[PDB]
DNA sequence: CGTAGCTGAGGACCACCAGAACTTTTTTGAAT
DNA sequence: GTTCTGGTGGTCCTCAGCTACGTTTTTT
């Protein structure tokens, strides 16, 4: 369907894939929908319960193309590949850089600058939209502080110091996080961070959302051969996806916090879906969880543009290609990893 | 360690460390898990008892199950099986109801009482966690064992608390070191579920040098 | 390991949910072993898989209305089974080439 | 300590694989060839245009069931690889050791020790129980040559020079391997190496045996949790299952070659088994394929005792257990990785 | 050795000799044993009685149309047999005080 | 070498028995109560009012399945006896042996030898386990006397004399038997081995044991193809199937009395289960009888060895083999019938 | 039904024997059919696939009344008895007499006297009703020969002499029996006598009828308490019921041979239903055997009067009664055993 | 004039080739071309009866005439005896016995014999000579001597005794025993 | 009463047909 | 391409019911 950087994508379920001559062909119960070339492609990524054609796999593997089958929601199912496997030098270089400080700090500072870049224009955009009920001067002052820390972190090379500006920026964003609420302030309030046993309502939402993101971005690295358990800014620890968390930082704001804001402001969910715990903790409800997942699926289908390339893409494909870029950063002619500088 | 809450260890690792030092290493370093008859039956018991979102009260008391509880002194988080709240004007008022109630933690296991501490350790540590949430002190603990279908009482003493603190610090050090120890074999590992992994048969025997040199020479 | 185990079941479809119970039991028991005659299955399992299957079934059927029996023939199952009719069963330890 | 589950080999073309519950079902245009329980399988080897629905691939990947595709004569058409587990420390340590030359050189020392010992043991067993029909004196002379070379190779510290000695030892061993024509006529005589084309007999069987051994070594190395694409031996050519070949090296001396030789002397196959098209190299038949697979699976159930472990286990469990002995050494448990000295 | 054996039949009722063969096999096996489930009989016999039953029962059934399986457990059958449902059986080592 | 088979005690009154194929079916006014195969059922014992179809009687009788009808509290009535299965030579030799005092006194000698030996050694063993509850010395003295009896029992040739000696064997043991009991001396009012056919408590159990043993022994003798209840050695005075009693004289002292004594000592039943009629007779309640029968059968199932060669057999085979040996005596195999001796 | 000797011979099938007071009642399916006292009865013998009241059998078992159950055809099934009554003395006396020889010779000569009397009277009758086409003066000469046989047997005293003088009359019987055949004489003949593989059809019919009568007499001997495998005339042999053959040699006249003669006459059978296979044996067909058994049953159902007792009865009871008198001889209630005699 | 009593069955000739006591256990104690079949055959000089299983009458010029048909036929005997060919000649005795019975029926001599092997499905050919017939005559007269005396013999148990179905009645162990005298003195001592 | 021969009347039981769908934390869990 | 759910239909399976009868030359 859509080709981008020598890779083929398929998004619509129930669409068979076959080979005709030297070209790939999309089918849908004996209906021909498209035909695309294969001469210059590198890999095929599918999200349908298709199965493809065995001749297609044989030919592509004989020509050093790796096919990757996933599900219609974004899990990882299988990787059919010949002897190349796709990534060998890529993974070995990733692990070699994972023990070196300067390049890891470069990638880190790219993460910080991109995400807080995006965050501060989000603050500016929400201030522009709603001047009546928002004390915009405080947000403006925080915006100038954010720009100052932008300029200051643009020339930093120490990991612990970067963690420090992460701490201060996160505290500031927390102190401004309270005020983008505009409706049902009676019980939906934000008063800090509780990753473990969630407390005070909305917190729980964020945590769950974050988890989903990790899985999604994990699959992204799985498509490119990058390891999803060895982080650069985060440290490697068993049972935790360090690199997935590292890459999730930019997508945290728009794709999680803006999502929960769009959920709450439209009265999609209320206090009836949140159950209480005797120690004060807050729990989730089966119908509430299913409605949350349905709204998440609805939001995943939105079609937006890509700032760095301009090609139209859906949200569900954004984390993948970006990780691809990171892969192309490890082995490629790209000078620096391009962050998701989105306005 | 985003906010120091990411460095939280499991309660379930304490029992594994206490029985087979490498078993805890296997479960919480290399992320391995193999199941036998006893652990399958125990898991079935746990999921049968894992039925949240309902409360039964008999006029005075109430029960709560599957509590996500954490303690910052040891920085250990986990989930408790059951705690019973009794009606008495001695404890601190708890959110969700009215009046003053006292807490008593009870957990369910499937097996005979063990000569060592093992199981009771968990409740000991469990007690600490609760005293960090409700701001109170607990000196009484409850157990039920299903193999004999029998209720066993345990007091709470400071020597046990100190031992738990010591092992918590030691296992934090082991986790930071990423070190798998070696422990005595004994008849322990015949229901040690991960037996085909931590290969205790190879520890007590001779090293690689002499065997290969002898077989190479003759 | 891998002892042979034979499972038989007779559920009551005259009850309120008899048809549902029979379908669920058939599908649950099929996941582990073969079928040789209606209402009987032969499977090759170890103690772990047998335990899992036993709990699954006893949670699946109800008492007071249905019956279920289980037999284990040990490690030498090859020289204890004899067949006469015309309903062969494909063994799972032969080279298994299709 | 495992069960050595069975294996499935599909030969009929245009066969389709579906998943129902936990059972694998073979179809051919809505006509079902059968269904099997998946709690008894380890590997599925498809032949020809074998289409597998994605759900089956994912289910077999998440439970460590290897699926391989071969077209007609056991080439490297494809494999199947799944997602990751929590074995971060193991892979980290493996990469760190691979980065350093010295530990890799000791590993190569041990591998070539396995080479020399297993080769000398097999050739001396061949010489011992056999009368003047075999060249006893030259075989013994090659035995002393290898026994001389083994001490020197035991203390090597470079990869290129060690590659030199292993190559020359392979040539020396082939110089005596060129003689095994005891109970077979001259049409099955070994006449050098042919990498791509199975031009003559025997070598056509050799290619299939090599593929069948490699596709099991790769499965075992995926089972242990290790990553098998950064080799401790050979030049690290990107895009190859490096450690698969790395580990199957020591197995190559007894696992497939001895089986083929025993088959040839036992005359289990006949010259009519292989047919030839206009050039076609040398091709095997459906009967030949069936006989080879049946004999392979029958031999895989043989029972031996492991020398180092001193325990009784099925012979087909050499490649897993052997690979397992590597993983513990990656945690510093032993001082070096033990070879195979059967 | 007076061991336990289990016999399961399955006879087609559709053919020309369906009903008669079914009735005759059921009545010719109920003599030697007991009904624990439909089409599943179990009995306690020695070698000679079982051989006679096999030779007598291989002629009532018709091959290429029916199936018949015989499973022998052993003299220690008390440990390899389980009943979980609600159709209880009667053993033949009970003193049998009716 | 034979295999012991079950029995079948029908306790429900107003019942009925029937044949169907090779199965016995228990009927009660046209609602069945059970069906049992007839190839593992070595006897049938009826209680109260029971019937049987003539086909069942014929089939059982000609296939060695003894029927027996009892009333209410184990009163014997109407055994079922079938045909004569041949073996004329053994029967003729047995009948010839009778009416002659020499051989009759020889066999009586062996029989009484067995009885006295069993009584002596049972008493000696009892005082050997627990001496604190009993007076050892008296027991010892009795043994001495019994030993002397042996010689006299062997040194006699007139049936009248041995019978007289029987009385002495009664008078030396009966008085002792009172102190056999160790518990419930007040609950189980016991007046010695004194017996009353109307029963006086702690005689109902003893009578029941005697009846069951008599039925079993009669069946065992009629299975082998001869008759020894009105035979050669015992008295001819009619109405007394008591040579069977004379063949079980070596058993009634051990097999029945020892069983009753163990039952008393182990507190297996209590005086709550007994009661007394207005006329002075005593009866056992139904639960007591069921418990007694269960104990009897469970005791029968246990396995022991034999004095001859050590071959294993259960309790229930002790009577039958004792029958068989007798026939083997009359075919010239053994010099004289070797009795049962512990 | 009740014979004068104290035994019941209930022969109507499908009859229930119940106890009323101290009396036996015969019920034919819920109707009170018959009543009889029990004051002096010695034994009860019941025919037919039937039953007995449990109370009745329990009551009778006390007062030395053995109840014998035989099926309606004549096979002997069971004997319900308490302690055995009136059997041990009979058996021991039988064995003692068998060991002896003089009393056995007396019994054998009595049997032979009965046989020759039956034969002579049958010959006299036959020459009486049909003195038309037959050798008549030869039959009178045979009658006088049978009278001298009378005299020699009644004053005979040796076993070998008794056997020889028995054999002497057998051949005269053989020729006169061949002369007996009047109707259908053309195709059926008695040119010879064959026992082993009976040649000629008449020999096979003789063997068949002899087998039936032997089985019936064996049941008769067993139902009273006497062993059948030890004999008085014939000697000991395993598997052979010698006393049964003695009663055969007595009764093989009126009841056995007349049946075959009447079957041959009256055109009740043709040679088509008879076979001939390579040696002279006649393999009876199914229909012929069915008709033979039907005729045997019908003749068993015939009504006659016993010559000695004078009481009306059937033919089927004739064997049993005879055996009973033999028992009454050994128990001492009678001085002799007349099968068919004046005395 | 009763010649039937002195005649026995032919099968009893087999059991004096194996477990001599078994014959007394069964027969005394009483406890358990043309292809003609089931021939009742008796012989007077050796005084034995039985049933020949199969007789093949084959036409030839130099044969023996049969009763009822003119010409000359041979009467080769065929018996179905399963098992493996065995050294202890347990099956050739009944073949030679029935052959010589048939020959005594006609007073002539033949030297041919067929036998069936069911488990191997084999045809086996056997000639006969004087050394077999003399042994048969001696064995038959010795059998008559045993039968007329009602005597049960004693034989060595052997390894085969775990195969005779009468092992619960044959009682093999009562061959080499210490006798009741040792029991008497043992009970005297103890 | 027991042994066969046929009905008939409900239960068990497996293969199809059509239709609507297809997403979820992190924590406990054995040892004769 | 899979899971689950109703719903259908034709094949195994046993019990209740009514009619109609019951015997054979003596081989392991
Ligand atoms: S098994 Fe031995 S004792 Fe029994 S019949 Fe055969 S030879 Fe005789
Ligand atoms: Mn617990």
């Amino acid at each position: 369907m859509k080709k981008l950087l020598n890779t083929l994508y398929v998004t619509q379920p129930d669409t068979y894939l076959s080979l005709d001559g030297d070209n790939v062909v999309l089918l849908k119960e004996q209906e021909k929908l498209g035909r695309l070339p294969l001469h210059n492609l590198e890999a095929i990524v599918g999200f349908g319960y298709t199965g493809a054609s065995p001749a297609l796999m044989g030919y592509c593997a004989e020509r050093n193309i790796s096919i990757t089958f996933l599900t219609k929601n974004g899990r990882f199912l299988a990787r059919v590949v010949g002897e190349s496997r796709g990534n060998v030098v890529l993974r070995k270089t990733q692990y070699r850089i994972s023990e070196n400080d300067q390049e890891s700090t470069k990638i880190a500072r790219n993460f910080i600058t991109g995400k807080v870049y995006n965050s501060k224009w989000m603050l500016e955009r929400m201030t522009r939209e709603h001047p009546l009920r928002v004390n915009v001067e405080q947000f403006k002052a925080t915006s100038q502080l954010l720009s100052v820390m932008m300029q200051e972190i643009r020339n930093c090379d120490s990991l612990e110091s970067l963690r420090g500006w992460e701490g201060q920026a996160a505290i500031n964003y927390n102190k401004v996080f309270d005020q983008m609420i505009l409706q049902q302030k009676e019980e939906f309030a934000f008063h800090g961070r509780s990753r473990r046993p969630p407390k005070d309502n909305v917190n729980a939402m964020l945590s769950f959302a974050y988890t989903l993101l990790a899985n999604d971005v994990a699959a992204a690295l799985e498509t490119v051969g990058l390891d999803a358990y060895v982080g650069f800014m985060h440290q490697d620890r068993p049972g935790r996806a360090s690199l997935a968390l590292d890459l999730m930082e930019e997508l945290r704001g728009l794709y999680a916090d803006r999502f929960v804001l769009s959920l709450i402001n439209r009265k999609e969910m209320t206090a009836d879906g949140f159950y209480k715990k005797e120690n004060g903790a807050v729990l989730m409800t089966d119908e509430a969880r299913k409605t949350f997942l349905k709204a998440w699926q609805t939001k995943k289908q939105e079609k937006i543009t890509h700032p760095y390339l301009g090609e139209k893409m859906s949200w569900g494909l954004v984390p993948y290609v970006q990780a691809l870029l990171l892969a192309r950063f490890l082995r490629g002619d790209l000078d620096e990893y391009p962050p998701f500088l989105w306005k | 360690a985003s906010n120091e809450e990411d460095r939280y260890l499991m309660l379930s690792g304490l029992q594994h460390f206490q029985f087979c030092k490498r078993q805890w290493a296997l479960i919480h370093i290399e992320q391995q898990w193999e199941e036998n008859v006893r652990t399958i039956e125990g898991q079935h018991l746990h999921k049968k008892a894992d039925q949240p979102f309902m409360k039964e009260k008999r006029g005075s008391k109430l029960t709560v199950r599957a509590m996500p509880i954490q303690s910052k002194n040891l920085q250990i988080s986990g989930i408790c099986d059951v705690v019973e709240f009794v009606q008495d004007s001695e404890g601190i008022e708890l959110s969700g109801v009215s009046g003053s109630y006292k807490a008593f933690p009870v957990e369910y296991k499937r097996g005979k009482p063990k000569k060592g501490d093992e199981d009771i350790v968990q409740l000991v540590a469990q007690a600490m966690c609760l005293e960090e949430m409700l701001v109170c002190r607990i000196d009484k603990g409850y157990l039920f064992y299903n193999e004999i279908k029998h209720r066993v009482e345990v007091p709470i003493t400071d020597a046990l608390r100190d031992k738990v603190v010591q092992m918590a610090k030691e296992m934090h050090h082991y986790y930071e070191n990423r070190h798998t120890p070696k422990v005595k074999t004994g008849p322990f590992c015949n229901n040690c579920s991960l037996q085909s992994i931590c290969l205790p048969k190879l520890m007590n025997k001779r090293s690689v040098k002499r065997y290969i040199e002898g077989r190479l020479s003759e | 390991g891998s002892m042979l185990v034979l499972i038989t079941y007779d559920v009551q479809t005259s009850s309120m949910g008899g048809t549902k119970r029979l379908r669920k039991v058939a599908k649950a028991c099929q996941n582990y072993g073969q079928r040789v005659q209606n209402s009987v299955f032969e499977c090759i399992v170890d103690s772990t898989q047998l335990t899992s299957l036993k709990l699954e079934l006893t949670s699946l059927i109800d008492e007071e209305k249905d019956s279920l029996r289980i037999y284990r023939l040990g490690n030498n199952y090859k020289t204890k089974v004899e067949h006469i009719g015309a309903k062969p069963s494909i063994d799972l330890e032969d080279p298994l080439i299709f």
